[PDB]
DNA sequence: GACGGCTGGCACGACTTTTGCACTCGACTAAAGGGGCGCGCATGCTGT
DNA sequence: ACAGCATGCGCGCCCAGGGCTGATCGTGCAAAAGTCGTGCCAGCCGTC
């Protein structure tokens, strides 16, 4: 009846069952069917559960229930709780303590294991014959042994007296009763130290943790077998859906009366002193009876019934549907929603929606009843209804005051993000359709084809404020996953503003002065053109330059009529130059952007509304149409075609000569028709000029054409030049579901009819393109469920925890041109420690601050290449995030508050992008097919280059090559920031020597994949080796040896007269020279060469942390690696040397490439490459930071291909959610070598350093995995399995006794309560202080 | 349609009309006495004594019960059936062609003798011509008054069982409808076909049937024969009534019908009889003895007067 | 369709499945994820229980709307207690602590 | 279908995305007005309490609802039925109510 | 008086969660009864009147606490 | 106004019918108990 | 004295095979229950 903070599950006791409820039934007499009155004893009847109806009973006393806690005659008096039927249950009393079926063992099955003995033995002695010997001693036998009927007869014969053996579990209750848990646990630890067997480790840990769970739980293990058995309320049993339900036909009811019958038989036979086999058969068949009660099985098939019901009884029937399901979880009905078709209209300011009057009357019907009964016209509620269906004109006058300020919720069937649902103020409209505000086609993502829409009405009271605060659309102008302004104008608005601001030359009137300018009045008076001329006008302009003040001025400026008319809409002080240019969708989005940044929210929402109004107004009076004369046919295109085939007929002729194959001819044809497509495209762009022009002569381009196609494609409103290339000019190439492009493209366009072969081949592309949408949409919507499934448990807790260590933020860019600067990465968040200027002792920030446009401009005008930034992970805070590092609070701004839910926007934000990429990873190779000629490594922009991760190799030529595995190139922007950063191919041949730098030109590398450096750095003949068969069969000047099937490296020869450095193993090598042949430095000795992130199925591998095919080994501190040093006779490339203790050794089975040829003693963090790196070896060696930037930078590199932006915050939150469940290296208080929680480890370390003891708990190893094992690692058992079996979860929580502690989401959702997220969370705090007040 | 009915809906209507404390308590004490007819409040003294004194007089509960009688299905509870009729007349129209007054005269008293016939009462109410007949038409247009619940959308069809067909002047079973199941149904379709052959409905009633004959035919156990025909109902071309053609007697006479034609034809002979009100059981027993049925007149009078028969109260 | 309050069903005490017969549409866990994304609390509370699966909550809430109280009368109705009983049938216990 | 005069121009935002505007004269001219036909069927059965009859009397129904029903309980051809009205009734028996 | 943006009223004590609960418990007094508004009524519902009282600064958590102490002391 | 005859209602006895035990009685499901196949691995004889 | 390969053994997994339950199905019967007959007693009436 009060708030539920948390509970631990404990094992109930017979005294606890006698405590809770009370009842006595000695007879299976329920109800006489010719009476229908309460009867004596019995179950399923009104004899227990207090009164049968309301509060009353038929006894002859205690009918008013003035006393409680006893039974009267045929009706239970005790209530002591509440309600009527569902109240206190009652129980039955078994003579011999028995049953449970799945008590000790959960299959498995901790009990029957903790005691220490096989499960087959206990399962065998509970049933059938075999007995357990107890009260042993004085002989060699022990109580742990088991006996059989033959061993029982011979046992009582030989051992004689003091021998006790029982059929039931009473012998188990005494044997378990004589057990001492503390001394047993001590012996299990003493045996845990001595025994090194791995199989013994897990058993001892399980037994110890069990026994401890019994120590702190306070539950007696003997309570597992219950004497008193309670019964459930009969009406809570769901009846069979087929035909009608009956409580007497209940599947468990027959089993209940069956257990009552076997109980009466047991009492009669025990009181009758029946033979032993009889009463013991009664005990065993009673055990089978309760076996039938709880389960349908584990004893075999116990099912009974009239139709032989399958048994989804107590085992499977808890909360129905094999688990906790029915509450929440999809298909419950909404109760006061509606649905209709949406229609657009040019009104209803951003918060409102058109609501049909027929739909509004029924939804607000109860408010109609209330206000009709209130305002004084009414008699009864049924006559008020009569007035409702008679629909007087006064009823709608009531409804007008009903709706008013009480908005309503809108819902689509899909919701891909938070903003998918919004609330709006209803406005009564005539029609059968609902009207929605035009400005947002984005958040709903659906245009109007006639789609159907849902409308939900919350009422409560505070649901109104909750609707007008965190929901109404005017409150959120930004997207939670970006921060870029949504609700950008489009469609008619862009065309109207483009036609409005446009400039004209040489029209009627000009050369005049207008103030204000007052020109708009004339525009309606004609005698002028809105796009005609630029005329000196005096404009007044405000500004914020004075702090807290507005500095004005009025100047004479040149502009066009439409622009100065639009200047009236500018809200008090935006700069004038923003409307002084032709306005496209770009300048519109920048206009609303700068308006929202400068002037805030309330000015820019009404500003956007008015820009909408004038947009559809002047777009309405624009009067633009399409036509056959608007589309022009290029006159040079007929030549471009004739020039194309004249070339093709030549190339095809080469096929007749046999000098050109089909591949070369193919590529040449594709290049010819591609260049022809470019040429006809340029001819189209030059043709669209000078078509519909204003009256004028001469000049050059004559006021660039006003035709609709150039305004649509050029203005960016709806179309674009890409489809204009298909409308005018050629059609280009086509897509066949093959992978080879046809050699006869379509040379015509939609101006003329297409041949049956052109339209016939043109269908294959669409046919191959129609089936992708739903197929990819399936998984695209499937990933979100798993992302929410892992990410739902994180919530906001503290204000500022504070810390020092954090993530170092440095700008990173993709290959070629610059992608993102340091601005967007450092924007917002928190800056740890200090960031110095390029001069010493000068700090930019005193300690830390939330970075906004001003501080970002301070970082822009100054030089800082490294910004220390805080984040999740680090600055770890107990039970959630500190709510400081997470700041910048996307789609809002402030220092981030408390109570929000984290991971729900992080999940939907990552899974919200639809479909997939354009190409699949690097495997398709669409940018470049194989290698044309060379990789072409050179720089472009000015500034010096710096070679990163290079190792010099002596060459005879002035240029020096590099044998390093990974190589980078740095360029100078201003202070040395990265401009062009590209990955240099492994072992690239540099045309520019090392130690030399140049800015621009002079290509510094040449790379072809026929080679890879192995060269003698000194002149003289090749090192002498032995040539033997079996090593010459390797696959890519005779080859000598190969280290794979065993290029083995040997001491370099430093002289031509004497035979006398280190070479890494690529894994595949062919010797290109012969021993004893003169070779010189810089000349080829042996040269020959031997996951892939991106794509959504690969993204699932990024979060799920799949193991790659070829792993990448990493190197630790010390060690010696040169040329397979310390390598054993077998399994080459194993590192022996001690080198400062730390016996670091790695086992490589000789078929894999070598780490490095140099460096000698190495350290932790050195990259030996050897393929794609696994996150486990990175987390184990590099740290958590390299895993964070690993996953984050890879996923970002995946999403950057489509241009979509996702901030690093959410991905970092997922990485933090994947850092759970880390293991400790050394023993803690009491434990060894197992898994644990990072939170509990941190708390136990706080208790380690808190008071006295030097070491309690020790260092740990961080574990990762993800998305699967981390989701099943939840410590709360109520939310542990919404999927897995319920029995094992309730067994672990029952024996362990773990608290609920209620931190999470699905906890308080599934169990139900006000959720500890958002406003309700504050409620949860608002009570605690009250609880702290007394 | 799986909807709440009776004191659930009625009590839900009681909760709407605001009742502070006592009106709600005595209200809930009234609503439980409603029956399927709805106008039976039984004894008011039981509702008063069930309160257990402590004031709450009869005058306070009278207005509460009157408020219960004003609910949605017009007349509710009250007593004597002469009350709810007044409420039906009060809320009906309130503007009528002199129907209100005469409605209060007829509904007030004298309605007991006016239901069978008017006659001399036509001079008592002073009405004449079509005014009295139209008033009686209004009384016939009024209403059981309640019984608006139920909402019985579905009927639970018998769906037959086994079937028969009449050939050339003979009726034979067929067991038409829809290996151990085929033979298991072939046994019932067999013994049922022979039972339909020995028993013909024929003309007028049915031939007497004795379970010993059907049990002697196939040597089947009569317990299993009559046990299946009790639950299941054999559906023939006419009628529904399978166990009725199984259980009978030996009629205790050599010149004869069984209890089926004894009680059936007994009520048929009592159907046309008593030119005014003879109500003579001994005469019907003599008529049964004239046919040779050997009636002791003790069983014919008691068994014939049962099963909806007006006898012997028809006297 | 635009229903308001129609007839209900005996099983789970939920309104009928589809329109014309007056269906109660659908409310999914994805919209639950939306309201939880807003941090919405009382709206989620009313949509899940009182307005959907609560039986007597329709009578109390309805009387609050007719009289103009507009109060939820907070607490945990229905399924919590039924869960206490279905779990209580098993030999393990549930309590209430602060 | 039916061809009509079509104009190409954005007008006051009334055509937005895929939407369309039409005139009132189109509605006045009956153009593309649609007709539909439905079917309702009643069934009579023989229950365990005996056969079912049809109408000729109904309890708990006023005369205004039965005024549109012809003798035998069938509606007049051409009559206008709106909403929850009644077409062809029927009756199922009960018993032991005469005590 | 319609409220287009609630941010101006949230700026008083920034939460954006607390305005719903504080303005809700403030709306309970005028909603149910036994209280009078401190702002002249526009005939609009008390739902917006709550936000307008929060915007005028006359009502907050501390003010409702002091008024609660006054009601407990007067009783 | 008292009494005997007539008749209806009711309790009891006899007839008939049908239910728990008591021992059946021969043509399936698919889930579980056993066995063979194959694979992994540990031991040891041996050639280097 | 150390390393390789052949052999033998233990165990996991899949396939095949038998055996209780299931599907019925039977119903004999002594007795218990339902129903009908039947005699008895009390209530109602007519005329002496």
């Amino acid at each position: 009846t009060e708030e539920f903070d948390a509970i631990k599950i404990a094992l109930a006791s017979p005294d606890m069952i006698r405590s809770w409820s009370f009842g006595e039934v000695k007879k299976p007499e329920t109800i006489n069917y010719r009476t229908f009155k309460p009867e004596r004893d019995g179950l399923f009847c009104a004899r227990i559960f207090g009164p049968v109806k309301d509060y009353e009973c038929l006894c002859g006393k205690y009918k008013r229930l003035k006393h409680r806690g006893v039974i009267c005659e045929k009706c239970g008096v005790e209530v002591t709780q509440t309600k009527v039927r569902r109240e206190r249950m009652g129980h039955i009393e078994l003579a011999s303590p028995t049953a449970h079926i799945w008590f000790l063992k959960s299959l498995p099955s901790r009990i029957g294991l903790l005691l220490d003995m096989p499960l087959r033995d206990i399962e065998r002695v509970l049933y059938f014959e075999s007995y357990v010997v107890i009260e042993g001693g004085m002989t060699n036998l022990e109580r742990q042994q088991i006996l059989t009927e033959e061993q029982y007869l011979d046992a009582l014969e030989e051992f004689g007296d003091e021998f006790d053996a029982k059929m039931g579990a009473e012998a188990i209750q005494a044997l378990l009763k004589s057990m001492d848990l503390e001394q047993e646990c001590e012996q299990l630890r003493e045996e845990l130290n001595e025994t090194n067997s791995e199989t013994k480790r897990k058993k001892l840990t399980k037994r110890i943790k069990l026994l401890e769970a019994f120590v702190q739980s306070g539950n007696k293990p003997e309570w597992m077998i219950l004497t008193v058995l309670p019964v459930l309320p009969p009406d809570l049993r769901p009846l069979v859906p087929l035909d009608g339900g009956r409580f007497a036909t209940s599947d468990l009811n027959d089993l209940y009366r069956r257990v009552i019958n076997r109980n009466n038989r047991l009492k009669r036979l025990l009181d009758l002193a029946a033979p032993d086999i009889i009463v013991r058969n009664e005990k065993r068949m009673l055990q089978e009876a309760v076996d039938a009660l709880l389960d349908n099985g584990r004893r075999g098939r116990a099912i009974t019934g009239s139709n032989k019901r399958p048994l989804k009884s107590l085992a499977d029937m808890i909360k129905g549907k094999q688990g906790r399901f029915r509450q929440n979880l999809l298909g419950k009905r909404v109760d006061y929603s509606g649905r209709s078709v949406i229609t657009v209209g040019p009104y209803l300011r951003l918060h409102q929606c058109g609501l049909p009057k027929k739909m509004a009357l029924e939804l607000f019907k109860p408010f109609i009843y209330g206000k009709l009964e209130l305002r004084g016209l009414a008699t009864t509620i049924k006559a008020a209804k009569k007035m409702v269906e008679r629909e007087e004109a006064v009823v709608w006058d009531i409804l007008d005051e009903v709706i008013r300020e009480h908005p309503v919720l809108l819902n689509r069937a899909p919701t891909l993000h938070r903003l998918g649902i919004q609330a709006f103020e209803p406005v009564l409209i005539e029609g059968k359709a609902i009207q929605l505000h035009p400005l947002v086609c984005a958040a709903y993502n659906a245009d109007f084809d006639g789609d159907q829409m849902a409308v939900h009405v919350p009422l409560t009271l505070e649901a109104q404020l909750e609707a007008r605060a965190l929901m109404m659309s005017t409150n959120n102008i930004l997207s939670p996953a970006n921060g870029e302004p949504i609700i950008v104008p489009s469609q008619d608005v862009v065309l109207g503003l483009y036609y409005m601001t446009r400039d004209c030359v040489n029209a009627k009137g000009e050369g005049m002065v207008l103030t204000g300018p007052k020109e708009a009045e004339r525009l309606y008076r004609s005698g002028l053109a809105s796009l005609h001329a630029r005329v000196k006008v005096r404009i007044t302009e405000y500004e914020k330059d004075a702090n807290g003040e507005l500095v004005a001025k009025t100047s004479l400026k040149d502009t066009t009529v439409g622009r100065a008319i639009l200047w009236m809409i500018v809200p008090k002080g935006l700069p004038y130059s923003i409307v002084n240019q032709a306005l496209g969708k770009k300048a519109i989005s920048k206009m609303l952007n700068t308006c929202y940044r400068i002037l805030g929210l309330k000015p820019t929402v009404i500003f956007a509304d008015q820009i909408m109004y004038t947009g559809f107004a002047y777009a309405a009076r624009s009067g633009a149409s399409v036509g056959i004369d608007d589309m022009v046919i290029p006159e040079k295109k007929h030549e471009i075609i004739s020039e194309a085939e004249a070339e093709v007929a030549e190339i095809q002729e080469q096929f007749q000569s046999g000098l050109v194959t089909a591949g070369e001819r193919y590529n040449k044809v594709i290049d010819i028709w591609a260049a022809a497509n470019d040429r006809v495209s340029k001819a189209m762009m030059d043709n669209l000029q000078t078509e519909t022009v204003i009256n004028r002569d001469g000049q050059e381009e004559k006021q660039v054409s006003f035709n609709s196609i150039y305004m649509m494609a050029d203005s960016g409103a709806r179309g674009s030049a890409a489809q204009i290339r298909q409308l005018a000019g050629m059609r280009g190439l086509m897509a066949k579901p093959d992978g080879s492009i046809i050699e006869t493209p379509i040379t015509a366009n939609f101006r003329e009819g297409l041949n049956v072969l052109q339209y016939f081949i043109s269908t294959h592309g669409a046919r191959k393109g129609l089936a992708d949408t739903a197929l990819k949409t399936a998984n695209s919507g499937y990933l979100t469920r798993r992302l929410v499934d892992v990410a739902q448990d994180l919530v906001v807790t503290e204000d500022d925890c504070g810390t020092h260590e954090g993530i170092m933020m440095t700008p990173v860019i993709e290959g070629g041109d610059v992608k993102e600067p340091l601005r967007d990465r450092v924007l917002g968040r928190v800056t740890a420690e200090d960031v110095l200027k390029p001069g010493t002792a000068d700090i930019l920030v005193p300690r830390n601050t939330l970075l906004h446009e001003q501080w970002c401009d301070l970082l822009e005008e100054n030089s800082v290449d490294a910004v220390k930034v805080r984040s999740v992970v680090s600055c770890d805070t107990d039970f959630g995030v500190c709510a400081h590092c997470y700041g910048r609070d996307l789609a809002r701004g402030h220092i981030i508050n408390k109570g929000e839910a984290i991971g729900v926007i992080a999940a939907q934000s990552i899974g919200e992008p639809g479909t997939q990429l354009t190409m699949r990873t690097f495997h398709i190779g669409g940018a470049a097919s194989r290698a044309a000629a060379e990789s072409s490594i050179q720089v472009k922009n000015k500034g010096s280059i710096k070679l990163s991760n290079v190792k010099s190799v002596v060459n005879s030529s002035g240029k020096l090559v590099i044998t390093s595995r990974n190589t980078e190139l740095k360029l100078i922007d201003e202070f040395g920031r990265t401009k062009e950063s590209y990955k240099v191919p492994y072992g690239a041949v540099l045309a520019k020597g090392d130690g030399e730098q140049v800015a621009g030109g002079e290509t510094v590398a040449n790379w072809d994949p026929h080679t890879m450096p192995v060269i003698t750095e000194v002149s003289g003949f090749v090192r002498f080796t032995d040539m033997i068969d079996g090593q010459t069969i390797t696959r890519q000047s005779l080859v000598v040896l190969d280290s794979a099937e065993r290029r083995p490296a040997l001491k370099i020869v430093d002289a031509q007269g004497n035979d006398v450095a280190q070479y890494f193993l690529p894994g595949k090598a062919i010797v290109q020279l012969e021993d004893g042949v003169q070779i010189s430095s810089g000349d080829t000795l042996a040269r020959i060469p031997q996951d892939i992130t991106g794509g959504l199925p690969r993204v699932a591998d990024l979060f799920e942390a799949r193991r790659p095919k070829e792993p990448a080994i990493l190197a630790e501190i010390s060690g010696i690696v040169s040329f397979g040093k310390e390598t054993k006779g077998k399994r080459r490339l194993v590192i022996t040397p001690v080198d400062g203790s730390d016996p670091y050794e790695e086992m490589i089975p000789k078929w894999r490439q070598l780490n490095v040829f140099e460096g000698e003693r190495v350290e932790r963090g050195d990259v030996i490459s050897d393929g794609p790196e696994a996150p486990h070896d990175i987390l184990r060696l590099r740290g958590v930071h390299a895993v964070t930037r690993y996953i984050v930078n890879e996923v970002q590199d995946v999403y950057r291909l489509q241009g979509v932006k996702i901030n690093d915050k959410h991905i970092e939150v997922i990485v933090r959610q994947m850092l759970r469940k880390a293991t400790i290296v050394n023993a803690g208080s009491s434990d060894f070598l197992e898994g644990e929680q990072v939170e509990y480890s941190r708390v136990k370390i706080a208790n380690r350093e808190l008071e006295a003891n030097g070491k309690v708990g020790a260092t740990y190893s961080r574990d990762l995995l993800g998305i699967t094992k981390a989701s099943l690692a939840t410590e709360s058992f109520i939310s542990a399995a919404s999927f897995q079996e319920t029995t094992r979860v309730l067994t672990e929580a029952a024996v362990a006794g773990k608290r609920d502690e209620l931190r999470g989401l699905k906890e308080n959702v599934i169990v139900g309560r006000l959720i500890p997220a958002g406003t309700g969370y504050a409620y949860h705090q608002d009570r605690m202080r009250r609880r702290a007040a007394g | 349609e799986t909807t709440q009915t009776l004191q659930d809906y009625l009590m839900w209507q009681v909760e709407l009309t605001p009742f502070t404390d006592t009106d709600r308590a005595i209200a809930t004490s009234i609503v439980d006495a409603v029956d399927d007819t709805g106008y039976l409040t039984i004894q008011i003294e039981d509702i008063v004594d069930s309160i257990g004194d402590d004031e709450i007089g009869l005058e306070e509960v009278e207005a509460v019960l009157k408020r219960i009688q004003r609910f949605d299905p017009v007349g509710v509870a009250a007593k004597d059936l002469r009350d709810c009729l007044l409420i039906q007349l009060s809320q009906f129209a309130k503007e009528t062609p002199w129907l209100e007054e005469a409605r209060l005269i007829i509904s007030d008293h004298l309605d007991l003798l006016a239901n069978h016939d008017f006659r001399t009462l036509m001079r008592v109410t002073r009405l004449k011509e079509e005014v009295l007949k139209e008033a009686v038409n209004l009384i016939q247009s009024l209403d059981x008054x309640x019984x608006x619940x139920x909402x019985x959308x579905x009927x639970x069809x018998x769906x037959x069982x086994x079937x028969x067909x009449x050939x050339x002047x003979x009726x034979x079973x067929x067991x038409x409808x829809x290996s151990a199941n085929d033979t298991l149904l072939r046994v019932s379709r067999c013994i049922v076909e022979q039972q339909q052959a020995f028993f013909e409905q024929g003309e007028e009633y049915m031939k007497p049937m004795v379970l010993a004959d059907i049990a002697q035919a196939v040597e089947m156990h009569e317990s299993t024969i009559s046990r299946v025909t009790t639950q299941k109902y054999l559906h023939s071309p006419r009628g529904i009534x399978x166990x009725x053609x199984x259980x009978x007697x030996x009629x205790x006479x050599x010149x004869x019908a069984s209890s089926t034609a004894i009680r059936a034809l007994v009520k048929k002979l009592i159907a046309a009889e008593n030119p005014a009100k003879p109500l003579s059981d001994s005469k019907l027993t003599s008529m049964l003895s004239e046919q040779g049925i050997m009636v002791a007149r003790r069983t014919v009078a008691k068994y014939r007067e049962s099963l909806s028969i007006p006898p012997s109260n028809q006297r | 369709h635009a229903r308001s309050t129609g007839s209900y069903s005996l099983v789970t005490q939920q309104p009928l499945g589809g329109k014309a017969q007056f269906g109660g549409q659908r409310f999914g866990e994805m919209e639950v994820w939306a309201l939880e994304a807003y941090g919405a609390a009382y709206t989620l509370q009313e949509m899940l229980t009182v307005k959907s699966d609560d039986v007597n909550g329709r009578t109390k809430m309805y009387k609050n709307i007719v009289d103009g109280n507009h109060q939820m009368e907070p607490g945990m109705p229905e399924s919590f207690n039924v869960l206490l009983k279905e779990i209580r049938s098993l030999g393990i216990n549930i309590e209430l602590e602060d | 279908g039916q061809n009509m005069r079509v104009a190409f121009m954005p007008w006051n935002g009334y055509n937005f995305e895929d939407s369309i505007l039409v005139s009132e004269r189109v509605v006045q001219e009956d153009r593309f007005t649609t007709i539909h036909i439905q079917e309702l069927a009643c069934v009579s059965r023989d229950t365990k309490l005996g056969p079912e009859e049809i109408t000729a009397d109904i309890p708990n129904v006023g005369e205004a609802a039965l005024s549109k029903l012809d003798e035998s309980g069938i509606v007049y051809i051409g009559a206008e039925v709106t909403g929850g009205d009644i077409l062809v009734g029927k009756v199922t028996p009960k018993g032991e109510t005469q005590l | 008086m319609a409220r287009v943006t609630v941010q101006d009223a949230v700026e008083k004590i920034g939460n954006r969660f607390d305005l719903v609960l504080v303005a809700a418990r403030r709306a309970r007094q005028m909603q149910v009864g036994g209280k009078d508004p401190l702002v002249p009524e526009e005939n609009d519902k008390t739902t917006v009147i709550a936000l307008r009282e929060i915007e005028e600064g006359l009502i907050n958590n501390q003010i409702l606490d002091v008024r609660e102490r006054q009601e407990q002391q007067e009783q």
